[PDB]
This record gives C-alpha cells, sequence and structure tokens, in this order.
C-alpha cells in the first residue's frame, strides 16, 4: 500500500489473496482429508473399546 | 438508465491524469473519476477557439 496508489494495489493485493486464499484451501482440504483418517481411526478406538 | 454528461477545460498535459484511479493535480484537487467506473473519457483540443 503505502509504496503504491491502491489502484495499483487493488491489482496486487489480489496475487496475495489470490495466494493466500489458496494456501488455505490447499490446508483446509488437507485437514479434511486428515480429518477422515482419523475419523476411520477414531471409528476403530469405538471398535475396539 | 440515467446518464451524468459533465465537461470542462484543461491543460494538453494534465488530460492523463483523467483516468480512472490516478493522481495529479486535476484528479487530486479538482475532478475525480471514482474507483469503480463505466463511462467514456471524450478529449481534444480547442486551441482555435
Amino acid at each position: 500500500l503505502s509504496r503504491l496508489d491502491k489502484v495499483e494495489a487493488e491489482v496486487q493485493i489480489d496475487r496475495l489473496i489470490t495466494g493466500r486464499l489458496q494456501s488455505l484451501q490447499t490446508y483446509v482440504t488437507q485437514q479434511l482429508i486428515r480429518a477422515a483418517e482419523i475419523r476411520a481411526s477414531a471409528n476403530l478406538a469405538a471398535t475396539k473399546m | 438508465t440515467n446518464v451524468y454528461a459533465d465537461s470542462f477545460v484543461i491543460r494538453g498535459d494534465e488530460v492523463r491524469q483523467i483516468a480512472p484511479g490516478q493522481t495529479g493535480k486535476i484528479a487530486d484537487y479538482n475532478y475525480k473519476l471514482p474507483d469503480d467506473f463505466t463511462g467514456c473519457v471524450i478529449a481534444w483540443n480547442s486551441n482555435n477557439l
């Protein structure tokens, strides 16, 4: 921001948001997959318990 | 639906300041195009008048 006049920042902050927003969806989609992995393990624990 | 036709006279150098989302004196303190704009900028010389 403070380097540029905002009408340019609107462009740049995309490549930040587009980057970070993605990096979340990577991390999130990971957790969901990893959650199910624990999920099946938790079901096995309930079965053994 | 409803158009706004507003006109004025500026210098032949400062007209590049007239652009939606730029800086310089005419767009800084004189006349301000918005951040999200639709219309056309029509510009010509009237040096003979």
